[PDB]
C-alpha cells in the first residue's frame, strides 16, 4: 500500500493534483458549453425503450436521465478508459500510478517547493494543490449558497463564460 | 483404470456444463418472467431453443410409410406425426410436438 | 423523489465497485505471505 | 486481440439492448467492462503469484506477467474496437447472414 | 420533505462514522 | 483464573449446621430471636390490616396503608431470622 | 370404455369399505392399474373359468420351481464345470428360451 | 500466508481450508494464539461497542430511508388505507412491467411495502413529519459515531480497564438495574407523558416548545403535593380520534386496561404509568448490592448461604460465584436463555396486546413480527444451550465445584437425559397417533369418530382472566368473586370489554385443534431440549468417548473404531438440535398464521374443523394459501408479489442445496477434487495459471455447518415469502 505510492504520499498528491487541474478545466468547459447551449438536445429525457433500465432516475417528471448528463458522463468515460490503460500499460517515459516495492519516494515539498517556473514538477505540484483547494472552495461556495456549480464558476469568473 | 483421472475429470466438466446450460436456462426464465421481461425468456414466443434434430427425426418417421418402409401402411407410432387415433371419445394416440420446453427437459 | 440521481449513482457503485475492490484487496491480503 | 475481438458478439446479439438501435454500442461497452474486470483479475493474480525478480523475459515472472497484462489489455481493447468497426459498417455481420435472404 | 442538503449532511455524518469505524477496526486488529 | 473481586467485608457464610450463623442477617446479626419473632407477629398483623384496608383499591389509595402493606412479606423474612437466632443460641 | 378395471375387494372393518369404489359393471372394488385386463383380452381370455385355470397353472409352476430348487441344491447339485459353459448356455437360452418362446407365443 | 494472524497452525495450512477456518474462528478469541484474559475482556468490550454502533446505524438507516423515500406524512393522515413504504427500488435488471407493478403507496417510483411496522411504532410514539424522522436518523448516526469512538478510546492505553473492573459484579448489577433498566424506563415514561400523549391528542410537542407546553394542566404540583390521582382524572373518551384533539382527555397516568376503541391498541396513559412503575421498581432493585458504602448485599454471601439444610442439593450454590464470574460462556448461556424467553414473550404478548396504533389491522405486519421474533427466540435458546456446552468443555472445573449443583447435574445427567427421552417418546407416540387416527378416520368418511380433546385447562385459565365463552364462572368471569371485586374499580371494565369482544387476538377461542398443536409444540420443545441437554452434559465425556474434553467442543469424530463415532461432539448436538429448532418454530408459526388467517377471514370454523388432522393442515393452509404467492408471476403477467414468488422458489432451492452437504460426505468430493487437480495440471493454456492454495474438499465439521446454513436460509426465506405473500394476497 504505502510502499507502492498510495495513501498520503507525494505520488498521490501529484496524481490528485493533475486530476484536479483537469477537473477545474472540465468544470469551466462544462459551464461554457452549457451556457452557450452547445450540448445538443440537452433537456431531452432519455427513454427506457432505447437505453434500457439504466436510464431510469425516478424523478417527479420523466423518470429518465437528461441527454446532457449522459453526454457529460460519456465524456468522463473516455478519459476513464484512458485512465485504466495508462494505469495498467503506461508509456515508457510516463510517471506511473503505482510504484514498485523498492522505489525511492519523492521528497515532500513542504509548504512550497523551490520556485521553478515552466514545465517543472514544482510548478505542477503548486498548481495541483491550488486546483484541489479551488475545487474545495467552489464546492463549498456552491452548497452554502444554493448557486449551481456552473453558475458559481460563472460568477467567480465574472460572467465571462456566459 | 490407468486413465480413470482423465475419464472422471472430463465427465465432471461435461456434468457441470450440462447443469449450467440446462438448469440455468430454467433459472434465467424464472428471473426473466419475474422481472417482467417476457421477450428475454427462452420460449417459443421469445428467444427460441428449437429441438430441430428431434423434429427432423419425427418428420422422417412420419414420412417413412411408403418411402423408407414402402410395405408399411401406417407409421410405427402416431407420436411422430399423423392422425388422432381416438377410442370412445378419448385420445388413444396423437402427435407429440416438441418445442423449447421439450428441448430444456430433454437436456435436463 | 428528492435527489433522484442518488440511487442511479450509488447502487451501481455499492453493488459492483465496492464488492470488486473488497474481493480484490481481500484476495491480496489472504494470499500474501 | 483474439479474445477481445470475439467478446463483442454474444453481448451484441443477446444482451438486454439487443433489440434497440444502440445494440452494438451496448455490446461493445459490455465487452469493455468484461475486459477491464479480467485485467483486474490478471493484475491481482500477478501481485499474489510472483516474487519480484530480475528475470522479465518469461510469462511466469512478476515483470513478465505485468507485461503480459499490459499487452492483453491493449490487445483486448483493440480487438473489441475492430469487431465494433466491422459490425457497425457491414450489414452482413449485423444480421449474422440474414441480409443475404 | 427532505432536501438535497439534508441528505448531504447525513452523508457527511455517515462518512465520519466510517472513519471512526475504520479506526475501531484497526484498534481491534492490534 | 484472575482473582474474582468481592465487596469489602465479604465473609464466608457457607453453613452445614442446623442453622446459619447470624452473619447471614447482616445488620440484624445482633437482634435476639424474641425481638425478631415479636416483630414478625406485629408485621404480619399490621401488613394484613393495611392490605385489607386497601383490597377494594380505588384511584385514591391511602399512602400509609400502602406503605404498611409491605410489612406482610417482611414478616416472612422476620420469622426466618427468628428461627435462625433461636437456633444460634440468641 | 366405461368399466374401470378392478381386481381387489376390501373387507369391511373400520370404515375401509369406502375403498370399494363404484368401478362400473355393477361392481365395487379398488381400481387396479397393472393392465392385466388388457393382457387377458389380448390373449383371448373371455371367461373367468380360463382365469381360474391360469391361476392353477401358475400355482403348479410355482410348486415345480420350488421343488426344482430343493432338488438342484439338496439332491442333485451341478458341478462347477456344468456352470462354466457360457457358449452352451447362450445357445440354449437364445434358441430355446427366447426363440422357442417367441415361436410358441406366435403360435 | 498470514491471513489468520491469530492462529499459527491455521496460517501454515497449505490448502483452501486455511481461508475457511480463519473466517470461522475469527471471533473465537479464547482460542487465539497467546490470548490473555485481560486482552480477551478488552477486545470483547470494544467489540460490544462496535455491535452497539451497528445497531444504531441500522436504525438510523431505517429512519432515513423512510424520511427520504417513504410516505409517512401521507400514512399519518390515513393510517388504515395507505400502504407503508420501506424503501425505494432501483434495480436495473427490471423490465417496465415490473416497474409498473411495484409502483405502489401513492408514489411515482417502485417501492417495497414495509412489513416491519416501524410506521405504527413511530406514529404511536409521537413522530408526525419526515423532518423529525430525519432528525432521529441524524441523532442515531451521531450516537453510533460516539459509540465507535468509545470503543476505540476504551482500547487506548490508560483507558483499557482491568480484570477487576470487568469482574465487578455488584457495581455492574446496580448500575445496569437502576440506570440501564430503571432510569431508561423512567425517561421513556417521561417521553410518553411529555411528547407522545400530547401528539396523540393533536398537540405538537418538540424540542422548540417542550419546556413551555405542560404535559398536564395542573403541572407538577399534584406530583409534589402527593395528590397523584389528579393525573388519572379525565382520560381519553371512547370517541377519541388518535392524533387529534377530538375526544381527547387530559390524563397522563391511568390504569384503564383494555384497548383504545379506535386504534385497537393499549392506552398510552396506561403505557406511561407502566413504564413509570417499572422504572421505580427497577431503581429500587438497583440499590441492592454493595459497591462502596457498606450497605447492600454481597452476591457471594447470598450464593454460599442458600444451601438447603436437608442436604438434597448437596453443597448448594457453593462455588457458583467464581464459576459464573470466571466463565464468559456461563454468562452468555444465562443471557441468551433469558433473552430467548423474553423475545418469545414479546412475540406472544405483542400480538395479544398490541401497543401501536392501527397495527392490529395490518395483518401482514402482525404475521411478520410474530414470525420474526419467534425465530429469533429459537436461535437464542439454541445458542444458550450451545454456549452452556462450551462452558462445560472449556470452563468447568470439577475440583472448584465439589458437590455443587452443577456437579450434581453432572452426577444425575443419565437420569435427566433418560427422563427427557421418555417424555419426548411419550408425547410423540401419542400426539402423532391421535393425528394419524384422525386422518384415517376422516379419510374413511367418519369424522365423528375423531379423538377431539377439549383444552379445558387453558379455557379455565381464559375464564379466570374473565372470558365468558366457556361458562366456567370462576375468578374474573364470576361477578361475585373476591378477585372480581378487588379489581372492579381500577382495570376490570376495560379488560373485560377487551377480553369478551371477539374483535382482537386477546385470549382467542381454542378447541381440539389447539389442544393437539400445543401438545405437538410440547413434543418439539422437549425433544430440542433433549438434544441440547444431552449435548451439554455429555460434552465432557461418555462411555464411547470418556476423554471428550481433551478434544474440545468441536471436532469431526473419533474415527470408525469402537463401532463408529460420527457426530459425537457437543457441536454436533448443536447441529442436530438446529433442525429441531427450525421444526418447532415452523409448527408454532404455522399454528399462529393459520389460526389468525382463518379468524381474519371470518372463517374460524375452517381452522376448528380442519386442524385436527394433518391433511387439513396440508390442504386448507399450505395448498390453499399458496395460490396468490405462486401466481406472483405466471405466463400471463406479473404483479408486486412476484419478488416473494421468486424468493419462495429461492428458498426451496437453497434448502435443497443444504441437503447436498448433509447427505454426501467428504471422501467422494476429495477424490473428485484430486481428478480436477490432475485435469488442471495436465491441460495446456491453463497450467500456466497456478493456484496458491491447494484445492481440498471441505472438512467434516465445515460441511455440516455449510449444509446447516443453506438449510436454515432456505427454511427462513421460504416461510417468510409464504407468510408475507399469502397474507398480502388474501387481505392486502
Ligand atoms: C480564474 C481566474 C479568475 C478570473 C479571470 C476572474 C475575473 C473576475 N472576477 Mg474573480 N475570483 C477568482 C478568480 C478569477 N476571477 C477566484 C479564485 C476567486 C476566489 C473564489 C474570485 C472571487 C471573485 C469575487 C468575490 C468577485 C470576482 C469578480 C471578478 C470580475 C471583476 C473583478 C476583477 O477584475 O477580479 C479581480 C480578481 C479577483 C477578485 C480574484 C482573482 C472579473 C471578471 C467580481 C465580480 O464582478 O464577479 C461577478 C466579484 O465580486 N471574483
Ligand atoms: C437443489 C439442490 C442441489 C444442487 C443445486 C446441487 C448442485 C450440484 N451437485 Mg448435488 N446433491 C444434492 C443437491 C443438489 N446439488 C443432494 C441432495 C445430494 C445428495 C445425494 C447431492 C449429491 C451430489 C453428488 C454425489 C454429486 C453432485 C454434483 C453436483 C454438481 C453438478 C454439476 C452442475 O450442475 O453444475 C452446475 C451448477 C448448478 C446447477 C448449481 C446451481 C447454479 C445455477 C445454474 C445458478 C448459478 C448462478 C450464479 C452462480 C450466481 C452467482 C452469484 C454470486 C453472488 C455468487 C452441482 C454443484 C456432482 C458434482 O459435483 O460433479 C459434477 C456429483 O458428483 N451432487
Ligand atoms: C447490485 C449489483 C448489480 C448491479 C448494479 C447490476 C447492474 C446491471 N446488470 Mg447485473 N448482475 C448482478 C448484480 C448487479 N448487476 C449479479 C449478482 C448477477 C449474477 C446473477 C448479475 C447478472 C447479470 C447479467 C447476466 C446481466 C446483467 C446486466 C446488467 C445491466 C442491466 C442491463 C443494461 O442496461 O445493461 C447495459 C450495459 C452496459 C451499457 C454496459 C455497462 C458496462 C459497465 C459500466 C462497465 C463496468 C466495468 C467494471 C465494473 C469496472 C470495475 C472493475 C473492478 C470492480 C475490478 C446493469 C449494468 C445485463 C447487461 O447488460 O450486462 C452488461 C446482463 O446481461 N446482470
Ligand atoms: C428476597 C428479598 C430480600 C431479602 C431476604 C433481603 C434480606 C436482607 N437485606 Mg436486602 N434488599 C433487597 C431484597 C432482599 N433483602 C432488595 C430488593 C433491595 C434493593 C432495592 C435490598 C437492599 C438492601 C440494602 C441496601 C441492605 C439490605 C440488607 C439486608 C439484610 C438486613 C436484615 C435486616 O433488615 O435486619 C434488620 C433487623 C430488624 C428490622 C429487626 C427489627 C428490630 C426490632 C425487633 C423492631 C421491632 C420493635 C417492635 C416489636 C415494633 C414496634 C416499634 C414501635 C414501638 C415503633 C437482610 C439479610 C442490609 C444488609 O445487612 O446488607 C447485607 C443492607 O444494608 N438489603
Ligand atoms: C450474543 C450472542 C452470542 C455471542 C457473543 C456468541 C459468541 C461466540 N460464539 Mg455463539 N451462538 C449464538 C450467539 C452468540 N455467540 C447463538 C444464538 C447460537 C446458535 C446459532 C450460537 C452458536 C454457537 C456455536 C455452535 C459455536 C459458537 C461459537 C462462538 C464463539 C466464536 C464465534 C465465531 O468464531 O464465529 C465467527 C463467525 C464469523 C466471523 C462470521 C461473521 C464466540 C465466543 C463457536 C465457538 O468457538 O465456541 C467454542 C461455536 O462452535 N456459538
Ligand atoms: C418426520 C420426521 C421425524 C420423525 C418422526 C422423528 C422421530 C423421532 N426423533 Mg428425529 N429427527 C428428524 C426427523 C424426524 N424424527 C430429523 C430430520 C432430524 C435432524 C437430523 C432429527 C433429529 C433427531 C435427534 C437429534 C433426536 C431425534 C429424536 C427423535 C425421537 C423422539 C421424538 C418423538 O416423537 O418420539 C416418538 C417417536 C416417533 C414419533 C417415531 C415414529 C414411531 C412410529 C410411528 C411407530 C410405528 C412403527 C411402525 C409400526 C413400524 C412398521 C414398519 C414395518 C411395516 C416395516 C423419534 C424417534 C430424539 C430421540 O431419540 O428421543 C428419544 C433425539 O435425540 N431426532
Ligand atoms: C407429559 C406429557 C404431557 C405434556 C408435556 C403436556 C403438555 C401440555 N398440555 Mg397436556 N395432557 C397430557 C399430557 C401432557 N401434556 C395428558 C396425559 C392429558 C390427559 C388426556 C392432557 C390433557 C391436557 C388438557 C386437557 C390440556 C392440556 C394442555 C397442555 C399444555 C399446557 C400445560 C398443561 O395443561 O399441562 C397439563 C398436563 C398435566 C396436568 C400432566 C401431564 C404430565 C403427566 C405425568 C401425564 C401423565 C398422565 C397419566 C398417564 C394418566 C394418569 C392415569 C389416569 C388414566 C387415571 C401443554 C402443551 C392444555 C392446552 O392445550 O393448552 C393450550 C389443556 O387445556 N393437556
Ligand atoms: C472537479 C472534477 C474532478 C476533479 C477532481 C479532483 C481529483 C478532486 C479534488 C480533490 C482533492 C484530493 C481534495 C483535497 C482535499 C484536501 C483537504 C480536504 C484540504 C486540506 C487542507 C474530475 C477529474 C473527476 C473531473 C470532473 O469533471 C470535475
Ligand atoms: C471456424 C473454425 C472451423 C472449425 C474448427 C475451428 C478451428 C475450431 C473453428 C475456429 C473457431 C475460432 C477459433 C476461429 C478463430 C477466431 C478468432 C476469434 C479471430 C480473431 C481475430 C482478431 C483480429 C481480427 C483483431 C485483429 C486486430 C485488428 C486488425 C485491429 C486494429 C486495432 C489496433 C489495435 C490498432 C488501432 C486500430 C484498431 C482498429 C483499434
Ligand atoms: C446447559 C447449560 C450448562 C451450564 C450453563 C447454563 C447456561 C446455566 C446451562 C443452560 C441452562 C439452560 C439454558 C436453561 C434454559 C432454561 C429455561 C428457558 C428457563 C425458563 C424458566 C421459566 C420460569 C421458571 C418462569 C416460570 C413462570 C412461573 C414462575 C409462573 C407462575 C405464575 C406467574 C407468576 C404469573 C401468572 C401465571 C402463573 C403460572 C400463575
Ligand atoms: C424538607 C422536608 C420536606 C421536603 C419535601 C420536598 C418535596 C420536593 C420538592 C420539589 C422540587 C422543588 O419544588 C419547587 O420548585 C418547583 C420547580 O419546578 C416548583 O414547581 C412549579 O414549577 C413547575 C415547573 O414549571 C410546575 O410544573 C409546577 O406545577 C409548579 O409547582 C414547586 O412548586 C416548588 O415547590
Amino acid at each position: 500500500f504505502g510502499g507502492r505510492g498510495l495513501g498520503v504520499t507525494v505520488n498521490a498528491e501529484r496524481w490528485n493534483g493533475r486530476h484536479a487541474m483537469f477537473g477545474i478545466f472540465a468544470m469551466v468547459m462544462t459551464s461554457y458549453m452549457k451556457g452557450h447551449g452547445l450540448i445538443p438536445d440537452a433537456d431531452k429525457i432519455l427513454d427506457v425503450a432505447q437505453w434500457g433500465s439504466l436510464a431510469s432516475v425516478w424523478d417527479g417528471a420523466g423518470n429518465g436521465i437528461s441527454n446532457e448528463r449522459a453526454i457529460i458522463l460519456i465524456a468522463h468515460v473516455h478519459v476513464l478508459v484512458v485512465s485504466v490503460i495508462a494505469a495498467v500499460a503506461p508509456f515508457g517515459f510516463q510517471d506511473t500510478l503505482v510504484k514498485e516495492k523498492g522505489y525511492t519516494p519523492e521528497a515532500p515539498a513542504g509548504l512550497i517547493p523551490p520556485f521553478k517556473t515552466g514545465l517543472t514538477p514544482e510548478a505542477e505540484l503548486i498548481n495541483g494543490r491550488l486546483a484541489m483547494l479551488g475545487i474545495i472552495s467552489i464546492v463549498t461556495a456552491s452548497v452554502f449558497t444554493g448557486t449551481p456549480v456552473v453558475d458559481t464558476i460563472n460568477l467567480g469568473m465574472g460572467k465571462i463564460l456566459y | 483404470i490407468r486413465h480413470r483421472d482423465a475419464i472422471i475429470s472430463h465427465l465432471n466438466w461435461i456434468c457441470i456444463f450440462l447443469g449450467f446450460h440446462s438448469f440455468g436456462l430454467y433459472i434465467h426464465n424464472d428471473t426473466m418472467r419475474a422481472l417482467g421481461r417476457t421477450q428475454d425468456m427462452f420460449s417459443d414466443t421469445a428467444i427460441q431453443l428449437k429441438p430441430v434434430f428431434a423434429q427432423w427425426v419425427q418428420s422422417i418417421h412420419t414420412l417413412a410409410p411408403g418411402n423408407t418402409t414402402p410395405n408399411a401402411l401406417a407409421t410405427a407410432s402416431y407420436a411422430f406425426g399423423g392422425d388422432v387415433v381416438a377410442v370412445g371419445n378419448k385420445v388413444a394416440m396423437m402427435p407429440i410436438s416438441l418445442g423449447t420446453a421439450d428441448f430444456m427437459v430433454h437436456h435436463i | 423523489m428528492t435527489a433522484a440521481y442518488l440511487p442511479s449513482i450509488l447502487v451501481p457503485i455499492i453493488g459492483l465497485i465496492f464488492p470488486g475492490l473488497v474481493m480484490a484487496f481481500a484476495f491480496i491480503y489472504i494470499e500474501q505471505d | 486481440l483474439t479474445h477481445g475481438y470475439f467478446l463483442v458478439g454474444p453481448f451484441y446479439k443477446l444482451g438486454p439492448l439487443r433489440n434497440s438501435d444502440v445494440a452494438l454500442l451496448s455490446g461493445f461497452f459490455s465487452a469493455l467492462g468484461l475486459i477491464i474486470i479480467l485485467v483486474a483479475c490478471l493484475t491481482i493474480y500477478g501481485v499474489v503469484s510472483f516474487e519480484e525478480t530480475e528475470a522479465k523475459d518469461q510469462l511466469q515472472t512478476a515483470k513478465g506477467w505485468r507485461q503480459f497484462t499490459s499487452g492483453w489489455l491493449v490487445g483486448s481493447v483493440g480487438g473489441a474496437s475492430f469487431a465494433y468497426i466491422l459490425i457497425s459498417n457491414i450489414p452482413f455481420l449485423q444480421t449474422a447472414g440474414m441480409s443475404m435472404l | 420533505m427532505i432536501s438535497d442538503t439534508q441528505i448531504f449532511i447525513a452523508l457527511i455524518l455517515a462518512l465520519v462514522s466510517l472513519v471512526l469505524a475504520i479506526r475501531l477496526g484497526r484498534a481491534l486488529y492490534q | 483464573y484472575s482473582p474474582v473481586p468481592s465487596p469489602e467485608g465479604t465473609k464466608e457464610v457457607y453453613w452445614e449446621t442446623k442453622a446459619p450463623s447470624s452473619d447471614v442477617l447482616g445488620i440484624g446479626a445482633g437482634v435476639s430471636s424474641g425481638n425478631f419473632a415479636a416483630s414478625s407477629v406485629v408485621a404480619l398483623m399490621i401488613g394484613g390490616f393495611c392490605t385489607g384496608q386497601v383490597i377494594p383499591l380505588t384511584s385514591d389509595p391511602n399512602p400509609l396503608f400502602l406503605i404498611g402493606s409491605f410489612l406482610l412479606p417482611y414478616s416472612w423474612a422476620l420469622h426466618v431470622a427468628a428461627w435462625i437466632q433461636k437456633n444460634n443460641g440468641k | 370404455t366405461a368399466v374401470k378395471p378392478s381386481a381387489q375387494v376390501v373387507w369391511p372393518i373400520v370404515g375401509q369399505e369406502i375403498l370399494n369404489g363404484d368401478v362400473g359393471g355393477g361392481f365395487q372394488g379398488v381400481q387396479v392399474t397393472s393392465g392385466f385386463f388388457q393382457i387377458w383380452r389380448a390373449s383371448g381370455i373371455t371367461s373367468e373359468v380360463e382365469l381360474y385355470w391360469c391361476a392353477l397353472a401358475g400355482l403348479l409352476m410355482s410348486g415345480l420351481m420350488i421343488f426344482a430348487g430343493w432338488f438342484h441344491y439338496h439332491k442333485a447339485a451341478p458341478k462347477l464345470e456344468w456352470f462354466q459353459n457360457a457358449e452352451s448356455m447362450l445357445n440354449h437360452h437364445l434358441s430355446g428360451l427366447l426363440g422357442l418362446g417367441c415361436l410358441s407365443w406366435a403360435g | 500466508t498470514k491471513f489468520p494472524k491469530f492462529s499459527q497452525a491455521l496460517a501454515q495450512d497449505p490448502a483452501t481450508r486455511r481461508i475457511w477456518y480463519g473466517l470461522a474462528t475469527a471471533h473465537d478469541l479464547e482460542s487465539h494464539d497467546g490470548m490473555t484474559e485481560e486482552n480477551l475482556y478488552q477486545k470483547i468490550f470494544a467489540s460490544h461497542f462496535g455491535h452497539l454502533a451497528v445497531i444504531f446505524l441500522w436504525t438510523s438507516g431505517n429512519l432515513f430511508h423512510l424520511a427520504w423515500q417513504g410516505n409517512f406524512e401521507q400514512w399519518v393522515l390515513n393510517p388504515l388505507k395507505v400502504k407503508p413504504i420501506a424503501h425505494a427500488i432501483w434495480d436495473p435488471h427490471f423490465g417496465q412491467p415490473a416497474v409498473k407493478a411495484f409502483t405502489k403507496g401513492g408514489v411515482s417510483y417502485p417501492v417495497n411495502i414495509a412489513t416491519s411496522g416501524v410506521y405504527h411504532w413511530w406514529y404511536t410514539i409521537g413522530m408526525r413529519s419526515n423532518t423529525d424522522l430525519y432528525a432521529g436518523s441524524l441523532f442515531l448516526l451521531f450516537l453510533a459515531g460516539v459509540f465507535l469512538f468509545a470503543g476505540w478510546l476504551h482500547l487506548q492505553p490508560k483507558f483499557r480497564p482491568g480484570l477487576s473492573w470487568f469482574k465487578n459484579n455488584e457495581s455492574r448489577l446496580n448500575h445496569h438495574l437502576s440506570g440501564l433498566f430503571g432510569f431508561s424506563s423512567l425517561a421513556w415514561s417521561a417521553h410518553l407523558i411529555h411528547v407522545a400523549i400530547p401528539e396523540a391528542r393533536g398537540q405538537h410537542v418538540g424540542w422548540d416548545n417542550f419546556t413551555k407546553v405542560a404535559p398536564h394542566p395542573a403541572g407538577l404540583q399534584p406530583f409534589f403535593s402527593g395528590n397523584w390521582g389528579v393525573y388519572a382524572a379525565a382520560p381519553d373518551t371512547t370517541n377519541h380520534i388518535f392524533g387529534t384533539s377530538e375526544g381527547a382527555g387530559t390524563a397522563i397516568l391511568t390504569f384503564l386496561g383494555g384497548f383504545h376503541p379506535q386504534t385497537q391498541a393499549l392506552w398510552l396513559t396506561d403505557i406511561a404509568h407502566h413504564h413509570l412503575a417499572i422504572g421505580v421498581v427497577f431503581i429500587f432493585a438497583g440499590h441492592m448490592y454493595r459497591t462502596n458504602w457498606g450497605i447492600g448485599h454481597s452476591l457471594k454471601e447470598i450464593l454460599d448461604a442458600h444451601r438447603p439444610p436437608g442436604g438434597r442439593l448437596g453443597a448448594g450454590h457453593k462455588g457458583i460465584f467464581e464459576t459464573l464470574t470466571n466463565s464468559l460462556h456461563f454468562q452468555l448461556g444465562l443471557a441468551l436463555a433469558s433473552l430467548g424467553v423474553i423475545t418469545s414473550l414479546v412475540a406472544q404478548h405483542m400480538y395479544a396486546l398490541p401497543s401501536y396504533a392501527f397495527i392490529a389491522k395490518d395483518y401482514v405486519t402482525q404475521s411478520a413480527l410474530y414470525t420474526h421474533h419467534q425465530y429469533i427466540a429459537g436461535f437464542l435458546m439454541v445458542g444458550a444451550f450451545a454456549h452452556g456446552a462450551i462452558f462445560f468443555v472449556r470452563d468447568y472445573d470439577p475440583e472448584q465445584n465439589k458437590n455443587n449443583v452443577l456437579a450434581r447435574i453432572l452426577d444425575h445427567k443419565e437420569a435427566i437425559i433418560s427422563h427427557l427421552s421418555w417424555v419426548s417418546l411419550f408425547l410423540g407416540f401419542h400426539t402423532l397417533g391421535i393425528y394419524v387416527h384422525n386422518d384415517v378416520v376422516v379419510a374413511f368418511g367418519t369424522p365423528e369418530k375423531q379423538i377431539l380433546v377439549e383444552p379445558v385447562f387453558a379455557q379455565w385459565i381464559q375464564a379466570s382472566s374473565g372470558k365468558a365463552l366457556y361458562g366456567f364462572d370462576v375468578f374474573l368471569s364470576s361477578s361475585n368473586s373476591v378477585a372480581t371485586n378487588a379489581s372492579s374499580n381500577i382495570w376490570l371494565p376495560g379488560w373485560l370489554e377487551a377480553i369478551n369482544s371477539g374483535k382482537n387476538s386477546l385470549f382467542l377461542p381454542i378447541g381440539p385443534g389447539d389442544f393437539l398443536i400445543h401438545h405437538a409444540i410440547a413434543l418439539a420443545l422437549h425433544t430440542t431440549t433433549l438434544i441440547l441437554v444431552k449435548g451439554a452434559l455429555d460434552a465432557r465425556g461418555s462411555k464411547l468417548m470418556p476423554d471428550k474434553k481433551d478434544f474440545g467442543y468441536s471436532f469431526p469424530c473419533d474415527g470408525p473404531g469402537r463401532g463408529g463415532t460420527c457426530d459425537i461432539s457437543a457441536w454436533d448436538a448443536f447441529y442436530l438440535s438446529m433442525f429441531w429448532m427450525l421444526n418447532t418454530i415452523g409448527w408454532v408459526t404455522f399454528y399462529w398464521h393459520w389460526k389468525h388467517v382463518t379468524i381474519w377471514q371470518g372463517n374460524a370454523g375452517q381452522f376448528n374443523e380442519s386442524s385436527t388432522y394433518i391433511m387439513g393442515w396440508l390442504r386448507d393452509y399450505l395448498w390453499l394459501n399458496s395460490s396468490p404467492l405462486i401466481n406472483g408471476y405466471n405466463p400471463f403477467g406479473m404483479n408486486s408479489l412476484s419478488v416473494w414468488s421468486w424468493m419462495f422458489l429461492f428458498g426451496h432451492l437453497i434448502w435443497a442445496t443444504g441437503f447436498m452437504f448433509l447427505i454426501s460426505w467428504r471422501g467422494y468430493w476429495q477424490e473428485l477434487i484430486e481428478t480436477l487437480v490432475w485435469a488442471h495440471e495436465r491441460t495446456p493454456l491453463a497450467n500456466l495459471v497456478r493456484w496458491k492454495d491447494k484445492p481440498v474438499a471441505l472438512s467434516i465439521v465445515q460441511a455440516r455447518l455449510v449444509g446447516l446454513i443453506h438449510f436454515t436460509a432456505g427454511y427462513i426465506f421460504t416461510y417468510a415469502a409464504f407468510v408475507i405473500a399469502s397474507t398480502t394476497g388474501k387481505f392486502g
